[PDB]
DNA sequence: TGTATGTACAACCGAATTCGCGACATTGAAATTTTATATACGCGCCTTTTTTTTTT
DNA sequence: AAAAAAAAAAGGCGCGTATATAAAATTTCAATGTCGCGAATTCGGTTGTACATACA
């Protein structure tokens, strides 16, 4: 048998928004994960009152692909992702 | 201290699909020769296929470093998979194949009505989670904790005497022995 | 003829000894504490009132 | 039909909001202030063989 060719296009696969998104999304819902378990662990270890606001942060989903679209740093690891879109003539 | 019933119980374990299983969490064996069939207690008529003749090396045990009441069975005597009346078991088959599973409901109100709520809905604590001296009189009771106890220990002796601290170990300065250094430490012998 | 003796000069070994972080205790203090009085609102809670429901 | 009981509800009531004042007595608290803990460090005694050498 022969030594595979990688460029076979079949070996390829395209992480479309989709795939990207999670990505992105997956990650990033891990440090509302790991925050919220800080907070709360927190208040406990101080008997504090237990808010649900300071509890969970919004913005860090919220500015996290708000940024990572806004620039395609992806993360840093990866840029190029993301661009204005080309509106010169429809065929652009 | 392994048992062995008998070992020898011939067994024929069988492999089915998934309806039937579950339909399974009798019937009656129509052998025919070897064309064997069985026929269902009431439900449909499944034959038997030999799915393989002769089994070995392969027996039947029980359960009751920690050993436990373990007992031998028998032996697999044949090993059988099933047939499975045919259409509609055809049919369920391929209906089987066509699942599904939730998509997301959307929020069907308008926005101020499921975006008040999150914010500042004026409502808290809904749910309970997480909601967290006589100079005379203390001598005569640190005499008697120190009566009482060696090791009357002065914080101790402050929480159970009620009783102003620096009046207590006042007390106990004079009345118990003052121990702040060594193995009885916050001691008042 | 077997033995007792002084002394060596070299590699091995373990034995015994003194330095800073954490635990809290320290006293220092503020905060809270209780009281009158007008003001008004808005907490909750008291009793009563009325109503409703049930049974005979 | 009537009595009777059960229940809802209504309303005013008290000092938890504000504020100024004093009184004092408690409580809590924060800012350093002394106590061990494991690591860090240096000294001679023992032993074996040589080698000369002398009494039993």
């Amino acid at each position: 048998k022969d030594q595979d060719d990688r460029d076979h296009f079949g070996k390829k696969r395209l992480d479309l928004a989709g795939p990207l998104l999670a990505q992105l999304f997956k990650t990033l819902f891990k440090k509302l994960t790991k925050d919220i378990f800080r907070y709360m662990q927190r208040t406990v270890e101080e008997a504090h009152d237990f808010n649900m606001k300071l509890a969970i942060n919004a913005k860090t989903i919220t500015s996290g692909l708000k940024y990572a679209l806004a620039t395609g740093n992806w993360g840093s690891s990866r840029a190029g992702v993301s661009q204005v879109l080309n509106r010169y003539t429809y065929s652009s | 201290d392994l048992d062995l019933e008998r070992s020898n119980r011939q067994v024929w374990l069988v492999r089915l699909p998934m309806f039937l299983a579950e339909k399974w969490r009798l019937g009656k064996i129509r052998i025919n020769k070897s064309k064997i069939t069985l026929l269902l207690n009431e439900p449909h008529e499944y034959d038997l296929e030999l799915t393989k003749k002769v089994v070995e090396n392969e027996y039947v045990f029980t359960e009751q470093t920690i050993p436990k009441k373990t007992a031998i069975v028998g032996t697999v005597c044949h090993e059988c998979q099933v047939m499975p009346y045919h259409k509609i078991v055809e049919q369920r088959r391929n209906i089987v194949k066509l699942n599904n599973k939730e998509r997301i409901t959307t929020l069907d109100e308008t926005v101020g009505v499921t975006m008040s709520h999150t914010g500042m809905s004026m409502r808290s604590d809904n749910s309970n989670f997480l909601k967290v001296m006589p100079k005379k009189e203390i001598l005569d009771y640190l005499f008697k904790l120190f009566d009482e106890y060696d090791y009357w220990s002065l914080k101790g002796l402050k929480e159970r005497t009620r009783q102003p601290e620096a009046h207590l170990k006042e007390c106990l300065d004079k009345v118990a022995t003052l121990v702040k250094k060594g193995p009885y430490a916050f001691k008042y012998t």
